[PDB]
This record gives C-alpha cells, sequence and structure tokens, in this order.
C-alpha cells in the first residue's frame, strides 16, 4: 500500500507537468481528443502586451 | 574572489566545495563576480 | 527661403517596433549543404540560400 | 517619406531619442552519458580537441567561462565543452592527442558583438553544472528599422 | 578630444536658433492658408513693429 | 561599475556633458597631432569617484 | 531612468532642472505649467522632456543588490 | 507491355533494399546517431522475415 | 583495405596539414597553400538543433499506441494485432526491467541520471548463470543501489529495503557478484543532508555535522558496526550544542535507529568533547 | 514541389527597400556588404587582365 | 510573384547604409509599399544568362 503509491505521484506529477509544458491536452499517448494552443509562452515584450 | 552568490559580498575564491551555501548567506546560486580587466567604450 | 505653403507641425507619440534592418540582411554565395536532399540548408541564422 | 517611409533627424539620433537595450541570454549545461561521469566546462586548447573552430579561445578562463564585463566579438566562442566518451578509446585510439575533445562548444551567433553582463551558474533539476549566460547590445536607429 | 557638430551633436554649441525676414511678407515669399482672412486667422509676427505696414 | 544604470548610459550621457573651451584653439585634432594615445598637447583626461556612502 | 540630457530637439541642457523642477511642486504648491515658465524654458521642444519624463531609475533603486 | 511491365511482376518476390543516401543515418549531432525512419523499417521487415521462415 | 581518406595539400605536403574549415563556405582550404581541397560540406549542428537507443540495446525500440486519422475499433484492432511478436527477443525482457526499474526509480523519485545508471548496470550483465534468478528483485536492486551510487547519491539500505524488501541477503551475494563483474570490465559523508532534510535544521548543523564526522573518523572509535550510527549521533550532538528540542525519543523512530545506539554515541562522545567545535 | 519543381538556391540576398529619387528605373541600390558577399566569375583576357590584376 | 513583372532585373549601383533602393516609380508593379516589405536578388553566373537577363 505504499511502494505504488509514488509511481503513482510520479504519473499525475508527470501526466500534469507534460500538459502545461507541451499544450496538448491529453495524456502521454500523443494526444487523443485534444486541442493544441492552450498552454501558450507568456508574452513580454511589453507590460500593455 | 571568484565568485558572489547573493547579496553578500562573499568572495567565495571557490576552488571546490568551501560552502556554496556562503556562510553570512543561505544562497545556493553563485554568480559570479564581474572582471577586473580593464574594458574600453565609445561614448560617440 | 521661405517656403511658400505653411504646413503642418507638432509632438506626437510613437514607439518603436521589433522588427530591425540588422536581423533581416541576408545573404549567401556558396555556404553549407543539406545532407538527405544535398540542397543550400534553411536558416538566415545558420546561413541559409 | 513616399509610401510611409519617414525622414528622422539624425541629431536627435546622436542626442538619444529612440535609443534600446538588448538582452539576449544562452543555455547549455553538461550532459551525463554515463557510467555516470559528465561533460566538463574547461578551456580548450589545441592539443586536446577535435574539428574545433576558430573562435580564438581566449576570451575564457580557467574554468571554462568567460568573464563579465569583457566584450565579445561576432564568433567568439563564450562555453567549452568536451566529450566524455569512453567509450570510445578517448584518448587511446581513432584520435591523437587531442586527448579527449571532440569540442562541442558553443559560438555567439554570427552577427551581434556585445558585451558579456551577469553570467551565473548553479545545478539543474537532478544537480549538474548548469551555466546561464546573458550578453547586452545598443541598438542605435539606422535606415530600415520600422516605427 | 576636439571634434565638431558635424559628425556628432555632442560637439555643438548651437542648442537652437531663430530666423527671420519680412515678417509682413512684402516679398510675397508665401501665401497663406486660411478660410475667412489671412489677417484675421494668423498671429502678427513679434517682428512686425519693426518695419513699417 | 556597479549601478543599476547601465554601462553605455554612463557612456552616452557623459558624452553630452558640456565643457569649458574659451582656449579650444590653442590645442589640436587628436587627427593631425604628431603623438599618439592622448598627449596633453592635444585631449585632456578626466575622472570619476562615486560611493554610496 | 534619469532625465535626459539635452532635449534631442534643440540641444539645451536639461537634467540640472530636474530637481529643481521637483521641488518647485513640492513646497512652492505651484502650478507646473507655471514651474516649467519660471523654471525658464520658453520654447516647447524644450518642454516636452520636463513634462514628459518618468523617472524609473528609483523605482530600479530600491533593490538590494550587492 | 510484355518487355516492361507483367502481371507476375507486379506481386513482390524479391525486393530491392536502396543505399544509404536515400536513408541516411542524421547523425544527431550532439553524441549519438539517432539513426532514421526507413531503416528502422527495413530492419522491421528483414526480422518479420526471418521470423516466418524459422516458423515454416 | 581499410577505405580511410587523410586529407593531404597536394602542393604543400608538409605536415599532417595544416588546414582549416570554412564552415560558412563549406570548404576546405590548406592554410598554408590557400587552395580549396573539398566543398560542399554536411551540416554538423543544424541536424541537432533540428530537434535512448544504447541502453535499449541493438534491437530498436517502438511506442506504439493510437493514432488520429483512423477509427477507434480500429485502433483497438491495432492493439490487440501488435502483441504478436513479444517473444522472439530478449528485448522484451529487457524493457521489462527497465519498466521495473522505471517504476522503482521515480518512485523513488531519483533523477534520469540514477535511472539510466541502473538501466546501463542491467544491461552490463543482463544475461549470466552467475545472475541465477534471484526473482528479479535482488538483480535489480543491486543495479539500482549501484547505479544511484555511482552517480553519487548515495542511499541507505533500510530505505532500499522499505522500498523492496529482498531479505538483506540474496541483495548483498547480489552485490558482491556485480562488484566483481564491473570489476572485471573496469560517499558515507553524503548521507547526512538527507537525514537533517528529514528533521528540517538550517545549514550551519549541517556545515558542522561535516566537521565532526570527518574528525571523528580521522582519530578513532569505529564503534558501531556500520558507523552510519556514529555518524547520526554527531547529528544528535550538534543539536545538544544548540538548544532546539529535537529528542531522541523521536528521533529513533524520526530515523528507524535504536536509541539505545543513540546514548552509547552520546557517551562516547561525552567523553571526547575535546576537538568537535569548530568556533 | 519543394525540391524539383522549385528550391532552394544559391547567389542571393533578402534586405528592406526604400525609395530613391534618385536612382532611375533600371538601377538599384545594393549595400556594400551584399556585394562584398555575393561574387560573380570573370574569364581572364587580354582585355581584362591588368583590371583583373588590380583587383585581385 | 503572380504576373509577368516582380522578376525584373536591374543594373547595380552599390550604395552604403544597407538596405535596398530603387525608383519610385517601378514600385507598383512590384505591388510593394515600405511599410517593412522585403525583396529577393538572383545574381546571374555566366554571359549566356547575364546577356539573355539583360535583353528581356
Ligand atoms: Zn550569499
Ligand atoms: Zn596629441
Ligand atoms: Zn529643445
Ligand atoms: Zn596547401
Amino acid at each position: 500500500f505504499n511502494m505504488k503509491l509514488a509511481i503513482n505521484a510520479k504519473t499525475i506529477t508527470s501526466g500534469l507537468k507534460y500538459a502545461l509544458a507541451t499544450g496538448n491536452w491529453g495524456e502521454q499517448k500523443k494526444a487523443m481528443s485534444s486541442r493544441a494552443g492552450v498552454s501558450q509562452v507568456l508574452n513580454r515584450y511589453t507590460y500593455s502586451s | 574572489l571568484k565568485y558572489i552568490c547573493a547579496e553578500c559580498s562573499s568572495k567565495l575564491s571557490l576552488s571546490r566545495t568551501d560552502a556554496v551555501r556562503c556562510k553570512d548567506c543561505g544562497h545556493r546560486i553563485l554568480l559570479k563576480a564581474r572582471t577586473k580587466r580593464l574594458v574600453q567604450f565609445e561614448a560617440r | 527661403k521661405k517656403l511658400m505653403a505653411q504646413i503642418f507641425f507638432g509632438p506626437t507619440y510613437y514607439q518603436r517596433l521589433r522588427h530591425m534592418v540588422d536581423d533581416k540582411i541576408h545573404a549567401r554565395a556558396r555556404g553549407p549543404m543539406q545532407v538527405l536532399t544535398r540542397q543550400p540548408v534553411e536558416g538566415r541564422s545558420r546561413d541559409g540560400g | 517619406n513616399q509610401e510611409d517611409s519617414m525622414i528622422m533627424n539624425q541629431s536627435s539620433i546622436d542626442r538619444g531619442l529612440f535609443r534600446s537595450l538588448f538582452f539576449r541570454s544562452y543555455m547549455d549545461q553538461e550532459k551525463k552519458y554515463g557510467m555516470s561521469i559528465t561533460e566538463t566546462f574547461e578551456k580548450p586548447q589545441r592539443t586536446n580537441t577535435l574539428r574545433m573552430k576558430h573562435g580564438t579561445y581566449d576570451k575564457l578562463d580557467d574554468d571554462g567561462l568567460i568573464a563579465p564585463g569583457v566584450r565579445v566579438s561576432g564568433e567568439d566562442v563564450i562555453i567549452g565543452k568536451t566529450t566524455p566518451i569512453s567509450p570510445d578509446e578517448e584518448e587511446l585510439g581513432q584520435r591523437t592527442a587531442y586527448h579527449s575533445k571532440r569540442d562541442a562548444s558553443t559560438p555567439l551567433r554570427s552577427t551581434e558583438n556585445g558585451i558579456v553582463d551577469q553570467v551565473l551558474v548553479t545545478t539543474n533539476q537532478d544537480g549538474l553544472k548548469f551555466v546561464k549566460v546573458r550578453v547586452r547590445t545598443t541598438k542605435i536607429p539606422q535606415i530600415g528599422d520600422k516605427f | 578630444k576636439k571634434g565638431i557638430a558635424k559628425e556628432h551633436a555632442k560637439w555643438g554649441p548651437a542648442a537652437a536658433i531663430e530666423f527671420e525676414y519680412d515678417p509682413w511678407n512684402k516679398l510675397k515669399h508665401t501665401d497663406y492658408w486660411y478660410e475667412q482672412d489671412s489677417a484675421k486667422e494668423w498671429p502678427q509676427s513679434k517682428n512686425c513693429e519693426y518695419e513699417d505696414p | 561599475n556597479t549601478t543599476v544604470l547601465a554601462d553605455e548610459f554612463i557612456a552616452h550621457r557623459l558624452g553630452l556633458i558640456p565643457l569649458q573651451s574659451m582656449d579650444i584653439e590653442q590645442l589640436e585634432y587628436s587627427r593631425d597631432c604628431f603623438c599618439e594615445d592622448h598627449c596633453d598637447k592635444c585631449s585632456v583626461v578626466l575622472t570619476l569617484q562615486a560611493f554610496g556612502e | 531612468m534619469i532625465v535626459p540630457v539635452r532635449c534631442f530637439s534643440c540641444g539645451k541642457v536639461v537634467g540640472d532642472k530636474w530637481e529643481s523642477y521637483l521641488n518647485l511642486l513640492q513646497e512652492d504648491e505651484l502650478d507646473e505649467g507655471t514651474a516649467l515658465s519660471r523654471l525658464g524654458l520658453k520654447r516647447y521642444c524644450c518642454r516636452r522632456m520636463i513634462l514628459t519624463h518618468v523617472d524609473l531609475i528609483e523605482k530600479f533603486l530600491r533593490y538590494n543588490p550587492l | 507491355n510484355e518487355v516492361f511491365s507483367r502481371p507476375e511482376w507486379m506481386i513482390l518476390t524479391c525486393l530491392p533494399v536502396p543505399p544509404p543516401p536515400v536513408r541516411p543515418s542524421i547523425s544527431f549531432n550532439e553524441s549519438q546517431r539517432g539513426e532514421d525512419d526507413l531503416t528502422f523499417k527495413l530492419a522491421d521487415i528483414l526480422k518479420a522475415n526471418i521470423s516466418l521462415e524459422t516458423l515454416e | 583495405p581499410n577505405l580511410n581518406i587523410v586529407l593531404t595539400c597536394p602542393e604543400c605536403k608538409v605536415y599532417p596539414p595544416k588546414i582549416v574549415e570554412r564552415f560558412s563556405e563549406g570548404d576546405v582550404v590548406c592554410a598554408l597553400c590557400g587552395l580549396v581541397l573539398s566543398d560542399k560540406l554536411v551540416d554538423t549542428r543544424s541536424e541537432w538543433r533540428t530537434f535512448n537507443p544504447l541502453l535499449d540495446g541493438n534491437n530498436l525500440s517502438t511506442r506504439i499506441g493510437k493514432g488520429e486519422t483512423t477509427d477507434m475499433r480500429f485502433t483497438k484492432e491495432l492493439n490487440k494485432a501488435q502483441g504478436k511478436n513479444v517473444m522472439d527477443k530478449k528485448d522484451n525482457e529487457v524493457q521489462a526491467a527497465f519498466a521495473k526499474i522505471t517504476m522503482l526509480c521515480d518512485a523513488a523519485e531519483l533523477p534520469k541520471i540514477v535511472k539510466d545508471c541502473a538501466k546501463e548496470a542491467y544491461k552490463l550483465c543482463h544475461d549470466e548463470k552467475t545472475l541465477k534468478g534471484k526473482s528479479m528483485e535482488s538483480i535489480m536492486a543491486a543495479s539500482i543501489l549501484i547505479g544511484c551510487r555511482r552517480a553519487e547519491v548515495a542511499r541507505t539500505f533500510k530505505e532500499i529495503q522499505s522500498l523492496i524488501h529482498v531479505k538483506t541477503k540474496e541483495f548483498g551475494k547480489t552485490l558482491n557478484i556485480m562488484k566483481n563483474i564491473l570489476r572485471g570490465k573496469s560517499q558515507n559523508l553524503t548521507y547526512i543532508p538527507r537525514f537533517c532534510s528529514h528533521l528540517g535544521l538550517p545549514m550551519q548543523v549541517t556545515t558542522s555535522a561535516e566537521y565532526t564526522a570527518k574528525k571523528c573518523k580521522e582519530i578513532k572509535e569505529i564503534a558501531g558496526k556500520s558507523p552510519i550510527t556514529i555518524a547520526v549521533v554527531s547529528i544528535y550532538l550538534n543539536i545538544l550544542l544548540f538548544q532546539i528540542p529535537i529528542t531522541a525519543a523521536k528521533v529513533g523512530q524520526t530515523l528507524q535507529v535504536t536509541e539505545g545506539t543513540i546514548k552509547s554515541g552520546y557517551k562516547i562522545l561525552y567523553e571526547h568533547r575535546d576537538k568537535l567545535v569548530d568556533p | 514541389r519543394g525540391n524539383l519543381m522549385g528550391k532552394r538556391v544559391d547567389f542571393s540576398a533578402r534586405t528592406v527597400i526604400s525609395g530613391d529619387p534618385n536612382l532611375e528605373l533600371d538601377q538599384v541600390g545594393v549595400p556594400k556588404s551584399i556585394a562584398k558577399t555575393l561574387t560573380y566569375p570573370e574569364v581572364v583576357t587580354p582585355y581584362n587582365i591588368d583590371r583583373l590584376t588590380q583587383l585581385v | 510573384s503572380l504576373h509577368k513583372m516582380s522578376m525584373m532585373a536591374h543594373r547595380v549601383k552599390v550604395i552604403p547604409y544597407s538596405t535596398f533602393r530603387l525608383n519610385l516609380s517601378v514600385t507598383s508593379p512590384y505591388n510593394a509599399d515600405f511599410d517593412g516589405d522585403e525583396m529577393n536578388l538572383h545574381v546571374p553566373q555566366s554571359e549566356e544568362t547575364r546577356a539573355e537577363l539583360s535583353q528581356l
């Protein structure tokens, strides 16, 4: 009841981190039923921008 | 004097592992000591 | 000498855009060379054609 | 000025209208392919490496980095890298000495020429040697710039 | 160093200048855009009274 | 340099301070000068000191 | 940023006048248009810089480097 | 056309392979090769071929 | 035969020739002579800028899932029909052990370096009569510990046994045979920050612990049968040198360690206070 | 469509443009940098031997 | 490029201050205001091609 919950932690942490870093909205299975431009990089050329 | 690390002016003079977490500070990011070598500019 | 027609004049607010010419000037004569198709490579930074 | 071009006063440029800074960074770090001994940030000399560039490595220092505040031209290298492989018969085979380089140095971008400012090194997520430099450039307006 | 104002605005002493001739437009080197009156819609020069109307 | 203010600002803003030039004709251009590297007879030297006291 | 040296248009030195133009508005309670007039900037190409320059330098300066 | 096109030529029996200039190892240019797609597929083909013939 | 080509200027010939690369022109020139040698060079950095086979071996890995331009029932058919060659290769066992150690290392939240080192350690031996089974736990735990230790991440045997119980014996024999295999084919101070991390203390007790550990290491009193215990009581005497309540009754189950050993170390450092404090 | 019918080439340049009312139509203004990068071969004749010698 | 123009030949006058430079009358066949547009150059490499380029 202990050893597998840590790899469980790896799975959900990896999933959230992957989704936000990539922008594909789905787990690490080559992006089924997903959208692309969901997590763009912040634009910081100008405060107004 | 070779590294900075912080708001502290800890001149670490580092070779290897002399508490990179500098003694007066807490930091562990080790910024790197702007040179003494003479630089040239051009005020055109 | 005086100009004939009087002209408009005044202060106005501008701003400077990022598309500067020093990043768009590019030229190549006999440079590097692609591997799969044996052609001039791409890339303004990569000294392409 | 025909078709949206502009005449612009040279003297105002000289005084300092529309001047601007420009900050660029670079990222590099040691990579482990081991048999855990990784790359190194040293200063590559002539008889250590293979097919290294003509970047004239003099701007670096003993710890393989450049110092802040010096100027860099277009082709100056800023980071020194060396291959830690093993197994390649790394200084005993298929190369002379020319010790173990297979140099992976990072030259500056081929055109711009700034001044090295605020170089830091700190370990990455897992613990490596991980380097960021920054270079600073003045960009006076010229003919082709767009307002 | 020495320097002159032609190749940089550092070396200027000038800082401003003014220039005017025929404030009454007797030479007709211009004519005034207007919509009712040239005389009403333009301010008089400060250097008008130095010459007769 | 240590300040917030950037180095080429310090250069450029230095470059614009007007200087006393009554006797400018006495010396000659660095250009035309018989010397090399800023002799007293072609140039003058300035020094600045600051402290966060 | 500091006030500029040397108005871009005209060339008259500006930068001596900055803290003066400040204390014309701190204790003297003076209207600013008359403040620039009494400061003595009668052309307006010079006048725009003091009237529109913002001072980011102290907002930079409130860090604690080294 | 009997001299150029035959229906019994239209069934694959013996398969040509193309030389590495068609399918070059990209030589991954950090430390490795990262060797490429077509050669991966050909390795698959020859693996399934030998599996079938041993099974037969 | 050897098929090999060395460049040589046919008009200078004075050495293995001092030539240079004009990469922006894709040409090589005899720098002493100035004549071009060969032209149309091939790229060497943009190919990397465009975007582990050695750990996975000679056989080529394939992550095969489902696509987008096909029906879901046909993706299920693909998943059912893609499992027809999972028994011909030993690579099935190779990525099976790889998946297992992936689970174990990332459950132990280890670095990718440690994961790859364990992959290497298993790949190096990977098949021997010296292996001889051992329930795959002995060899996986041994390879993980060897790789993690040679990545200079020292982990305690109690933590390894808590993650995977390998009854502390076959694990030891497997560690010895991995040692011998790697020996043929060819750090106690690092334990302290993890324990003070688990206790939450600032840097100066860590530095004091390092100094006391090296000094007591230098002189005498191995004193304890794996002196990680007296390494711990170094922290215990450091925190008694300070005044923060980290009582040994708490510390014993905080570190899964004996309180009697703590008091014995307290005594053996009671009589040896002399040269253990720096300022 | 990307390697035969059209392709990358050599001997080319790319900048931005601005007007000029001091160039007649068949002329184009080129920066010295671009004209230093680009080139064009000439065959050595009796006619151009001296000029090409000087230019070398 | 859409129609027969926009591949037009020119003579070259080398100018300083890096950018291209062309007469205002030829602007509309190129269909190019100076809002930040960009052109392309193509240097011929032999006598035949120089001649037919200049004559057509
Ligand atoms: Zn510090
Ligand atoms: Zn002189
Ligand atoms: Zn002004
Ligand atoms: Zn030669």
